Formats: structure tokens, C-alpha cells, sequence
RNA sequence: UUUGCUCCACACAAUAUAGAUGGAUACGAAUAAGGCGUCCUUGUGGCGUCGCUGAACCAUAGCAGGCUAGCAACGGUGCACUUGGCGGAAAGGCCUUGGGUGCUUGCUGGCGAAUUGCAAUGUCAUUUUGCGUGGGGAUAAAUCAUUUGUAUACGACUUAGA
RNA sequence: GCAGUCAAGCGUUCAUAGCGACAUUGCUCGGCUCUUCCUAUCAUACCGAAGCAGAAUUCGGUAA
RNA sequence: AAGCUCGUAUCAGUUUUAUGAAUGUAAGAAUGAAGAGCUUUUAGUGGGCCAUUUUUGGUAAGCAGAACUGGCGAUGCGGGAUGAACCGAACGUAGAGUUAAGGUGCCGGAAUACACGCUCAUCAGACACCACAAAAGGUGUUAGUUCAUCUAGACAGCCGGACGGUGGCCAUGGAAGUCGGAAUCCGCUAAGGAGUGUGUAACAACUCACCGGCCGAAUGAACUA
RNA sequence: GAAAUUGUUGAAAGGGAAGGGCAUUUGAUCAGACAGGCCAGCAUCAGUUUUGGUGGCAGGAUAAAUCCAUAGGAAUGUAGCUUGCCUCGGUAAGUAUUAUAGCCUGUGGGAAUACUGCCAGCUGGGACUGAGGACUGCGACGUAAGUCAAGGAUGCUGGCAUAAUGGUUAUAUGCCGCCCGUCUUGAAA
């Protein structure tokens, strides 16, 4: 007895257990023999419409995510077990994030694609971002020191509670807007990030960071051989 | 003292005697404590007695010992 | 075994105490607990108080200067936990409960004299630990009592006056300590050992 | 189930040294010192290598062992509030009637006067900890700082600024008038 | 304290049935009376005899093979409550089956209220492999090297008054 | 504050007594309804 | 009051004892901690040691403790004179300054004990007194009666008066 | 309250030997005066909830 | 009480075996006893209350009728603190030993025994066919049982994704998942509900359920005691 | 010249009852024997009983164990060996069946002891009791005569010889103890 008692919910998704992983340990396995190669992707992070672009932009490669150490078990951990010969040597290259990319096309063709790929993203924690940014000392707006505000409507006032103190600016609201006092900096230009300073940047909607998605390893079937490609 | 685990008595006795342990409780003050109550226990009237002569020769001797410092 | 007998009433479990002078009287022994503030009982603080207060509401109805007197000084309020122990409504009681002396705090003659303790009624042994125990200090004045802080300031000064005099005894007893470990090996010394002393 | 021993580790920084006997705690460092008695506790510290601390229960309860996680905490509590300090933000807001706090010094008990709350006679008058120093915020309208060593003394003082400003009889959503915490937090930022 | 019994009983051998089958199990008890006793309660219930109806062939006093050897016992234990009746599995660190059995009564009586005539000792089984030992409070001393103090130790007084204020070190 | 009244732990004769009634009447009407 | 009353000394009777019969032998605090010894950076400090019972420690040998001969050492102790300091919680006692004075079983000698008949508590304690002694010391109030009226059923109270 | 709807389980196995809680759905001898006590408090004291703008109030908690 | 026989084989609140549809018989079965039968006549006596076990009826619940059985009555004593029916107990006067029921902190005679456990109670509990308020509530605590997850990484914890058809249809001033009425479907995945709550007039934004990233051993649910 | 009831004198007791029973202290008072009595101690005995010490056996798996000899195993893994990264050598992650710790299981051997039961085994301590009164009996030892613990206590020794036993009595103390008679009823009341 007193113990913590788990919220309590009636919601219509449910938990998938062993069922899915192995389902995701056959695809991939069935997946080996049929592909010719298989570029191991370190997209850090990524929008859901930025994969399903990426889904779009070629249906004939199969790409399969999810968990890392369902896909080390399902390509070869160690030299004893191993699908095919000599697959261990990017599995242990795979270190961070999901990405996995089948392909049945040209090796030139990928990584030309990859390199030219690069989308504006929001701004993320432990990394920098490429802007000096104060909020103005009248009212804030719904864009915040980006646009004309003749052209931008003012905060909706029901998330200055989140702006007091979840996002530590100090706000207080006088006749239904959002009121700070002095210019406020959140962000310089060349400097490491923290968790509330990137949601600064996310709830005025700054998207002035870079996303350039990632490959390291590559596969060959017929030669045997892992090739390793730092990209950007 | 250094005792392998589950040691049957043969073991016991080996590490036992090899360690020492008897005279290192022989050599303790809580021994010596223990051995005094027996001597006590077991003293003859006139052993007692002794102790009574020797006490008094000794109470002499430290009562000199004393009153010089 | 004396004459009289001591007790050092700190620490200790009224109960478990007093059942322990209680016998002993009746049994024709001389006893004398001190320290009676510093007693202890047995739980949570709040918990006695409540108690003792319900006791506090027993009263001759129809002349409360007749019923249960309620005594708040520790001392009394230890006097009764003994007494009701005893047959104190015969002679072989009244006689029983004379030679019992309860004194709060620690006065003469009794200052320069030895104390002893009742390990069967000792808090710190038969308590387990981490098990809220309440004062007898307390108690008393949160709920009549108006002396505690006199004692206390009268008790203070009692220690000092003794630690000193201790200090003193420490000092004469290393001198005597040393002389007679330079007494040693000495034909008596050596045969003593023998016969153990 | 009665565990047989249970463990924490109190990790302790370069700058702070931790004397313990019996149960009374130094926290000798850069900002000053810390002392706490605990000997309501019944808990076992061991120096493992200067630089990490091991509280201990043998034969504990549940209870027991819910009181060996909170000494973790509290020596803890002890060292960031040596090395760090404390520094909690108070922003008082008012509709109408300004509110007028000042430090007074009667007797020598460094009071805070709380004047004019929602137009109000009274003085309303509060002790100030040994161990807590407080700033008003330059630049910034309607800020009270509140700084020291330990957390029991900047927090409790902070609940009774809040405390004594309370809004009687009337109601919460109408009357925004009162002192508040606005931000906890510590005095050197890293 | 307790003591194990080989009791065996056959229904008594009648007119064209000769030689049953035997029926052999392990019994805790006090002494051979109570064992016997025992031993025909459960026959009744195992299956529909009588105590009138068969003979005690053989009681037997079965010592423990090693009682110098440290065991982890388990012990499968059924017993009729204030509802109905129930299995339990409890794990027991014990030198010997006898005092296991002995620790398994008294903590039955305190934890449950059971008395004697309503435990049903099923099967008591040696774990010899540890790390397969179920029970934590078990596996609690299975650990390497274990050293654990006993702190706040009380001495025993043989008077009433002491001379010393005691101290309870170790 | 005002402490309240106390119950009591003694059992009264008829108390005690009428409690030996109370359960034996129990066991009557328990055989009875195992019949059924 | 025909020196009545108190206080010191020894003296005889009595009267009792909820119960002497070697010694009530003084740190405080903590208990998941302490005591003591030593040392130093003087500290909630290092190092050593102790408990696990007062089963201790101090006192303890002499006709219920006599009389004497010594030897060794400047000790131990009793008694009464005595310099102070200390003690207010019921202090009524604690240490100390010295002179005298017996005794000492620290060690060694010489006398005396018995017949209390094989045991019979075998009386050695401490109160409360009274009668005697031989020395000090100290020189009353209360009640009734009268009055008073701040009091008053009567008591009681408050007063007043050589 | 009666009847039904669910229905944790138990029924000698067990839902088709049966009992079955909270809900729910069906229409419908009296009085004068004093002392003491109880709280199950009308007021006075302090609180919590309430479209509680203020005032006024309603419910609730501690409280004799 | 008196006389006359046999002092016996005259029998017994009992068991066994057999005969039978808890009661019926017989025994050259057992065990127990020396107090048996027959006349003659001479006092007192002619209520019941309590409880246990069978059994038939009953009901919110108590219960009501028989039979048989104890107890009290004509009976002291030990115990249950106290006492009409509760536990013990073959009453001359004494001594010694041992026990019954009940007990062993002190009152109070006898262990502040020993051993394993459980309990902290804002008036605990010592109580008793474990009977009444009693079915439950509780983030008190200790044992269990049955299903679950888990080094293809368990629970907790933050960090991120949490998608496009799609602002699905009616609704209506404005309802984009979240005032409401009905299905509640497809695709894309590692996984995301015609949407779990907060929110805006409407959107947005946040949240979780679902995944995924570091973190590294246990944890989760439903019941029983 | 009784008792009720009262006075005086002497003793004693008395904190919301008293008188009563068992036992004793205390105070008061009294009886004999002394023309062998009162109280005791020890020894050896007998009956009932309580409490220790020690020896011999016998039973079970002819204890089980331990211990020893042999054959296999895994470990909370032992020495060694390999490896990682550091405060110099500690730790950690593999091997390694014990090597420079040990443990478990199996087979065999020769023992001890616990527990249980018996001895018409021995040897102590303590308590209460001594009834009967020439001899018969049953016995034991002794070569026999005789002796004896065998059909119930004798032997030795001491104090006192009266208030020292004990009694009566007033009180104290521990424990117990409804107010009798009647009449009711199943009882109490």
C-alpha cells in the first residue's frame, strides 16, 4: 500500500509489445536479400510530412525506422551472428537515431539526393542557432520581432501562464495582450542552446534553423563489403 | 580471520590454527577479564586470605608512591 | 543492598520504573528517585497529553474540591504512577509508600551522592528505535505545571558545580593509575596477579 | 520486506567540505557555512573518499528507509545552498492602491513593512531568517529578491510575505492584489 | 519442536484381496502419536477410508542427511482459513527440514492465524540452485560476501540496579 | 481542547452474558440454514 | 515559681524503633554511539586503549580486637584544637590550612584468652525522655474580664486601656 | 417498498441447482422556575466551496 | 422399620455378538457388586428456573412445541477483579507432598522467562460459539495468489515526433479532434484516436495514448489473508 | 443484690463504621512441676516426599552427523591466464573445475554422541512424620553361635526448671468475613 497510482485513461490506442518488433525483424531481414544496398541514416530529428516527403520522393526504396536494437538483432550483432556475411561492421557504426534506408538504385544517386537535401527546421536543444533575438518591449505579438506589426496580431492571453512560468519571461497582461516592459534577449548568435530557450523559439514559431538529414555506412550485397560515407 | 564459506569443521580447525585466533583472544583484555572472575571464583579462604596480607603490603608501598608529586 | 537507594529517574519508563520501586518498597528497601522531569513515557507527545487530559476531566461533580486531585508537578505526576501500584489504602502500604522519595530535579544530599539506574525500566533498552517517546518535562507544563524552566535553569548550574568536581576526580584518579602501574612487577605486585587483583 | 541495507550517495563538489559526528551536518564552502541536527533521523554516514557520502539503514521498515532518502536530500540541499545559494524572485501586483514594502530595522529585527496593501491601514509586519538578505530588483517594476544559504530559511520567509497578504472576504478571481513567488532559483547561475 | 515420521498404512488385508498398496508419506509432528494421528486424517481426506479400516505397518524417524550444510528450502503449504482453503509457497533458509518446518508453523500462526490441525504441509523441496530462489527476502542473503552489523544491542541485566548508565554499543 | 467521553471496556454481566445468548442463537439458525 | 527555663559534659533509670549489624562509592550527554590516555594544525582533530556487568572498587588480619619489644618509612588513619574558601534546591554539609595527640597488620618478637563445658542474637545500633549531677547562658506573653465597631447568630475578627 | 435491468463472486464442479451489494427504470397531558450536562451549533470566533463585482447570502469544516 | 426366605449367581442408566422394522430381545460373551426377593406398616414428598443436544414449525430480527440430557435447587471450597445458572472441584479434625481451573509487571502467591513472528491506534488492545453495528472505504503495514511486462532494455524520469485525406457530414453567427446529433473510414509509418483533457469567439498552442532517443533491473495490474 | 444502664479510677485502641475467624508480635494476666517435668542440638534408623551428583546398559539408517578414503559437478569462481583504463596496481569482463581458497553430490569405512527407554546402579542435600508397647511372623547376613536398616525411634548431649512452655486476655499486624429471624418464589430481592 501507498504507492503511486497510474493515470487512469480511456483512450483508443493501445501498446503493441513483441508482436511489432518481430514484425519490423521480418521486414527488415525479407527486405536484405531483395534490396541491392542499405544506407544506415542518422537523421537526428525529423517532422513526420518531412519522411512522408521522403516516402513521396521515391516509393521503389523501402525505408524501415524503429528501434536500434531491434534492427542490430536483425542485421547481425557480433561476426557469430550475422544475417549475411560481413553485415556487423555497420550495426556498429548505427549509434543514436532510428534511420535505415533500403535502396535498388545507384550509390551516386543517394548520396547526390542527401547532400542537396535541406529544410528549415526549428531550432533544437544542445545545438546553436544562427540568430540574436530580442523580444520588443511594447506588446508581443503572435510573431514576435520577425514581421511588420501592422501586419501580425497580438498573443493569445490565455498562454501568458506559460510564458511567466514554463518559459521564465516576464509577463503580465494589461487590457486582454501580453506586456513586457524591456527589450528581452532569448537567443545569440553562435551559442549552445537550453531546453526552454529552443520553446521560446518554437512558440513564436522561428523556424531559422537548418535541417540537413544525414548518412555514415553503406552496403553491397554482391561485393561483401561495408562502405563508410561522412555526409551531412 | 579468513574463512571460506560453508567450511566443515576440518576447514574450520585448519584456518583456525593457522590464523591463530586463540592466542590473539588469549593476548585481548576481555579474556583476561574473563579468566580473572574464574581465578576469583575458585579461591580457597586462605588464598583469599593471602590476598587480604599482599593488598595491605601494597596499599603501603603506592600511599608513599603517592603524596611526593 | 544500602541503605538507601538512588535512582536516576531520566530516560526511563514511568511505568516500567515505578513498578520496579514499587516492589522494591514493599519490600522494606529505601528509594529515592531524582531527575523526574527528564523522565519519559511511551508515545507520540500529542497522544499522553490527550490522555492525562481526559484524567484532568475526572472530577466530584457536585464538589470538585472532594474528586481526583490532578497533580501536574512530574514528580506527583510519577507518584501516582507508583502509587496505584501499591496497596496504599492498607497499613503495610501506607507504611510501604514512607520510604519512597520522589524529587524533581537533583538536590542535597542527594547531589554528592551515587545514582543508579533500572536497565528494566531503561527508555534507550527496552524501546525499539525510531519510536516517538514523549518527555515527562513537557507533558507537565503543557498542562499545569509552572516550574520548568526554574529546574532547568537550577539544574544547569547543578552540572556545572559537578563536572568540575569531577574534573578534580579525574585528575587524582590518573595520579593514582599511573603511581600503581609503576607498582608493578614488584614480588606482592607479581604474585597478586596470580590471585587475580 | 525489511531490507538488510539500503544506500544513497551524497556527492560532494570540490569547493565544500562535510563534517558529520553523531548526526550533526557541516557544510563548510565558498559562501559561508551550513549546520543541521538530526539525530531525530537514525541513519549511518560513511566517507567513502572525500567526495562521496554513504547514508545508511540496517533492518529498516518502509518508513524507515522513506526517512533515509530525505537525509540524501537534505545534506544535499545543504551543499547546493552553499555552492549556489538561493534566489527567489518575489513580483507583487496590485489593481488600484499601490503597494509599499520597505526594510525597517526596529530592535535591531530587520522587519519587512507591507504598507498599503489594498488600501489598508494596518503594517503589516514580517520577521526576517538569520541567514537571508533581502535586494530590490533595479530596472525592474514591482520585484521583492529574497537570497541566502538555506532553503528552509529564503522559502519559509518567501510563504510568509505571501502569507500575510492574504485577500479576507472577498474573492480570487476579482482581486489579483497580492505578493508572489515568481521564480525560485539559485544565486550564481551555471 | 518437531520431528519427521515415515507413516505407512495398506486398509487391513481381508478375503480375496491380499496385500494392498501401501500408502507412504512424510509427516511433521511432536512425537509418534500425534504423527499416526495425523497420518489417518489424511488418508481420510486423500481418499474414502477409515481409521478402523487399516493398520499402521511401519513409523519411522527420518533424520535430516546433512545438518551442518546450510539449505534454501521451499515449501509448498495449504491451510483452511477464515474462508476456503488455499495454496502457499514460502521460501525458508534453514540448516535442517525439521527446523524449517518448525520457523514455516510460527510465522503460519502469526501471519495468518492458523493453529496446527489446519495447515496441510504438501512438499518440501531443497532449491539447490541459487539465483532460481523465488523469494527476495531469501535472496537477500545470498549475496556476496555479506556483512551486516546488529546495531543497538541490550544487555541482559542479572540485578535491578546498575551502576553505569549501559551502553548499547556492538 | 474540550476532550470528549470515553467508552468504556468494561462488559457488564449481562453484557457478557447476552453476548454467550446472542452467539449460541447464531449457531441454531447456521445449522438450519445448512440444510437447506 | 521555693535557680523556675535553655545549652554543653558523664551518669542512672525508662521508652520505643514497618526494622543499622563494613562503605548511599556524586561528571554530563549520546545510544545508528561513548568513556579514558596521549599527541598536535586547538578541532564535531589524529593516534592508542576500554566495555560485552557492581562477579566491581574502596575499606577488610589484633580478649567484639587486650598488653608489651622492636625493625623499616615521612606514609595511612582516628581524636580534638585550627586558616580560610566554598555550599540556598530541602543550603545544615564539602574541601583546605597547620600544631598536638593516640594507633597502624609495612615487617619481625614476647605475653595474655580456656570453665560461655558440643549451639542457643548472645545484647556493642539509634531515638524520645525523666530524676540526679558541674559548668555556661537568657530576665515572656496569651486568655478571661472591661472597651472598641472597619466585625458581628454564637463563636470568631478589629480595637482600645499599668 | 414492490418488480425488472445490469452483476464482484460464491453455488458440492460451475454462472443456465440458485443467492447477489451500489446504482438504476418503472406511478406515487401542558406549563411555571432553577442547577448541571450533551453537540446532533441558531448566534457570536476563525476557515473551505459557491457567477463569491461590492453588499447581502447558500452549503460545508473546527468549534460548547 | 419389622418378619420370613435364599447371601446369592439376585443383578447393572455400561460395552460385544447375534437377532431387528437408537432404540427392541437373548447370551454357555465382557466388566463391575455380596445391600436379594417376598409380606406387614410409617414419616416427608406431589414446584419449577437456567443451560446443552436432537427435532418440527416459524421472520426484518428475536423465536415458538416435544424428547433426552446436564446444572441449581437440600452444597460448602479454588478460580472467572465483582456475581443465581461460567471454568475447577468424593467437605470429619490436623500435618506434609502434588496438582485442577486460573495464572506468573506491581497491586498479587508465581519467569520484566526463553523462541519465531505481527501490530503504533487524535482516547489501540488485553473480548468471550471470532456475535452486533460489518458491506465497505484507506496513497497504514506485512504476507500471499492469479495473470502480465523485462538487457530485441522493465517502471519512473525529462527530449522529440505525435502525420497527411481532413476545416470528414449535418449542424450555425462563429464549432478546424476537444458546445453538441450519427457512423467513426482510408492512406502513411517507428507510431500517431474523424481525438485524452486545458485552451481561443473560431483557429492556434500545450497535454496524454502511441512510438522513438539517452537511462540500466527489476517492475506492473487484479484479487486473498 | 444479677443484667440492662451510669459515675469514678487504671490499661488500651480509634484518618468516612463496629463486633467475627485463622496466625503471630506486643502489653496485661495466669496453671503446674520441684515432694522427671519445659525446651532444644547431634547421630544412626523407619515412612512419605523434594532436590542434586555420577555409572552401566539397550533401542533407531545397529542413530543420523562429524572424520577419513574414493568418483563426478557447479560457484555467490579459486589460484593462475587473457583483456580493458587508471592514484604507480587496483578494480572491473572473459576463461580457468581448485591449481598457491574451498564447496556440493555419490559410493565405501571405522567410530563417537543426541534423543528415547531400562537398571532388584551407586552416592549426596532438604522437609514433614515416630503412630504401637514383654515374645511370637516374614526375611537378610553369618562356618555356626549370634547380629540386623526384617511385623511403626532409639542412642548420645546441652540450656532452663520459671512465667522460659502454653493458655486466657486487650491491642497491633496479613488475609478472610453482608444482619439475624420470618414469609414468599425456581431465584435473589
Amino acid at each position: 500500500r501507498s504507492k503511486r497510482s497510474k493515470l487512469v485513461t480511456l483512450a483508443q490506442t493501445d501498446k503493441k509489445g513483441r508482436e511489432n518488433k518481430e514484425r519490423i525483424f521480418d521486414e527488415v531481414r525479407e527486405a536484405l536479400d531483395t534490396y541491392r544496398y542499405v544506407w544506415v541514416l542518422h537523421l537526428d530529428d525529423v517532422r513526420t510530412p518531412v519522411l512522408q516527403e521522403i516516402r513521396t520522393s521515391w516509393a521503389g526504396s523501402k525505408l524501415i525506422m524503429g528501434k536500434r536494437k531491434v534492427l542490430q538483432k536483425a542485421l547481425g550483432e557480433k561476426r557469430e551472428e550475422e544475417y549475411k556475411e560481413n553485415l556487423y561492421q555497420l550495426s556498429k557504426l548505427c549509434s543514436g537515431v532510428t534511420g535505415l534506408l533500403f535502396t535498388d538504385e545507384d550509390v551516386n544517386t543517394v548520396k547526390e539526393y542527401f547532400k542537396s537535401y535541406v529544410r528549415s527546421d526549428y531550432s533544437r536543444p544542445n545545438t546553436k542557432a544562427p540568430l540574436t533575438f530580442t523580444i520588443p518591449e511594447g506588446i508581443v505579438y503572435s510573431r514576435g520581432g520577425q514581421i511588420p506589426a501592422e501586419e501580425d496580431v497580438p498573443m493569445i492571453h490565455s498562454l501568458e501562464p506559460t510564458m511567466r512560468n514554463k518559459f521564465e519571461i516576464p509577463t503580465k497582461i494589461k487590457a486582454g495582450k501580453i506586456t513586457i516592459d524591456s527589450p528581452y534577449l532569448v537567443c545569440t548568435e553562435g551559442e549552445k542552446l537550453d531546453v526552454r530557450q529552443a520553446l521560446i523559439l518554437k512558440q513564436f514559431g522561428i523556424a531559422a534553423s537548418e535541417f540537413k538529414v544525414k548518412v555514415s555506412a553503406y552496403y553491397d550485397n554482391d561485393s561483401s563489403t561495408v562502405e563508410s560515407t561522412n555526409i551531412n | 580471520f579468513a574463512l571460506p564459506r560453508g567450511a566443515r569443521t576440518a576447514t574450520v580447525s585448519k584456518k583456525w590454527a593457522a590464523a591463530a585466533v586463540c592466542e590473539k583472544w588469549a593476548a585481548s583484555s576481555w579474556a583476561k577479564k574473563i579468566a580473572q572472575r574464574e581465578r576469583r571464583a575458585a579461591l580457597t579462604d586462605f588464598e583469599r586470605f593471602q590476598v587480604m596480607v599482599l593488598r595491605k603490603q601494597k596499599r603501603y608501598t603506592v600511599k608513599k608512591a603517592l603524596a611526593k608529586a | 543492598v544500602e541503605p538507601v537507594v538512588v535512582i536516576d529517574g531520566k530516560g526511563h519508563l514511568v511505568g516500567r520504573l515505578a513498578s520496579v520501586v514499587a516492589k522494591q518498597l514493599l519490600n522494606g528497601q529505601k528509594i529515592v528517585v531524582v531527575r523526574a522531569e527528564e523522565l519519559n513515557i511511551s508515545g507520540e507527545f500529542f497522544r499522553n497529553k490527550l490522555k492525562y487530559h481526559d484524567f484532568l476531566r475526572k472530577a466530584t461533580a457536585f464538589n470538585k474540591t472532594r474528586g481526583p486531585f490532578h497533580f501536574r508537578a512530574p514528580s506527583r505526576i510519577f507518584y501516582k504512577a507508583l502509587r496505584g501500584m501499591v496497596s496504599h489504602k492498607t497499613a503495610r502500604g501506607k507504611a510501604a509508600l514512607e520510604r519512597l522519595k520522589v524529587f524533581e530535579g537533583i538536590p542535597p544530599p542527594y547531589d554528592k551522592k551515587k545514582r543508579v539506574v533500572v536497565p528494566q525500566a531503561l527508555r534507550v533498552l527496552r524501546l525499539k528505535p525510531g519510536r516517538k517517546y514523549t518527555t515527562l518535562g513537557k507533558l507537565s507544563t503543557s498542562v499545569g505545571w509552572k516550574y520548568e524552566d526554574v529546574v532547568a535553569k537550577l539544574e544547569a548550574k547543578r552540572k556545572v558545580s559537578s563536572a568540575e568536581y569531577y574534573a578534580k576526580k579525574r585528575a587524582f584518579t590518573k595520579k593514582v593509575a599511573s603511581a600503581n602501574a609503576t607498582a608493578a612487577e614488584s614480588d606482592v605486585a607479581k604474585q597478586l596477579a596470580a590471585l587475580g587483583y | 520486506m525489511k531490507y538488510i541495507q539500503t544506500e544513497q550517495q551524497i556527492e560532494v563538489p570540490e569547493g565544500v567540505t562535510v563534517s558529520i559526528k553523531s548526526r550533526i551536518v557541516k557544510v563548510v564552502g565558498p559562501r559561508g557555512t551550513l549546520t543541521k541536527n538530526l539525530k531525530h533521523i537514525d541513519v549511518t554516514f560513511t566517507k567513502v573518499n572525500n567526495q562521496l557520502i554513504k547514508v545508511a539503514v540496517h533492518n529498516g521498515g518502509r518508513k524507515h528507509v522513506a526517512a533515509l532518502r530525505t537525509v540524501k536530500s537534505l545534506v544535499d540541499n545543504m551543499i547546493t545552498g552553499v555552492t549556489k545559494g538561493y534566489k527567489y524572485k518575489m513580483r507583487y501586483v496590485y489593481a488600484h492602491f499601490p503597494i509599499n514594502v520597505n526594510i525597517v530595522e526596529k530592535d535591531g529585527a530587520k522587519f519587512i513593512e507591507v504598507r498599503n496593501f489594498l488600501g489598508d491601514k494596518k503594517i503589516r509586519n514580517v520577521p526576517v531568517r538569520d541567514g537571508v538578505t533581502i535586494e530590490f530588483s533595479t530596472n525592474v517594476k514591482d520585484e521583492i529578491v529574497l537570497s541566502g544559504n538555506s532553503v528552509e530559511d529564503v522559502s519559509q520567509n518567501a510563504a510568509d510575505l505571501q502569507q500575510i497578504c492574504r485577500v479576507r472576504n472577498k474573492d480570487i478571481r476579482k482581486f489579483l492584489d497580492g505578493i508572489y513567488v515568481s521564480h525560485k532559483g539559485f544565486i550564481t547561475e551555471d | 519442536h518437531f520431528k519427521e515420521y515415515q507413516v505407512i498404512g495398506r486398509r487391513l488385508p481381508t478375503e480375496s484381496v491380499p496385500e494392498p498398496k501401501l500408502f507412504r508419506m512424510r509427516i511433521f509432528a511432536s512425537n509418534e502419536v500425534i504423527a499416526k494421528s495425523r497420518y489417518w486424517y489424511f488418508l481420510q481426506k486423500l481418499h474414502k477410508v477409515k481409521k478402523a479400516s487399516g493398520e499402521i505397518v511401519s513409523i519411522n524417524q527420518i533424520n535430516e542427511a546433512h545438518p551442518t550444510k546450510v539449505k534454501n528450502f521451499g515449501v509448498w503449504v495449504r491451510y483452511d482459513s477464515r474462508s476456503g482453503t488455499h495454496n502457499m509457497y514460502k521460501e525458508i533458509r534453514d540448516v535442517s527440514r525439521v527446523a524449517a518446518v518448525e520457523t514455516l508453523y510460527q510465522d503460519m500462526a502469526a501471519r495468518h492465524r492458523a493453529r496446527f490441525r489446519s495447515i496441510h504441509i504438501l512438499k518440501v523441496a531443497e532449491i539447490e540452485k541459487t539465483a532460481d530462489v523465488k523469494r527476495q527476502y531469501v535472496k537477500q542473503f545470498l549475496t556476496k560476501d555479506l556483512k551486516f552489523p546488529l546495531p543497538h544491542r541490550v544487555q541482559k541485566s542479572t540485578k535491578t540496579f546498575s551502576y553505569k548508565r549501559p551502553s548499547t554499543f556492538y | 481542547m474540550r476532550v470528549r467521553k470515553r467508552q468504556s471496556r468494561r462488559t457488564s454481566t449481562k453484557l457478557k452474558e447476552g453476548i454467550k445468548k446472542k452467539a449460541s442463537a447464531h449457531r441454531k439458525k447456521e445449522k438450519k440454514m445448512a440444510k437447506k
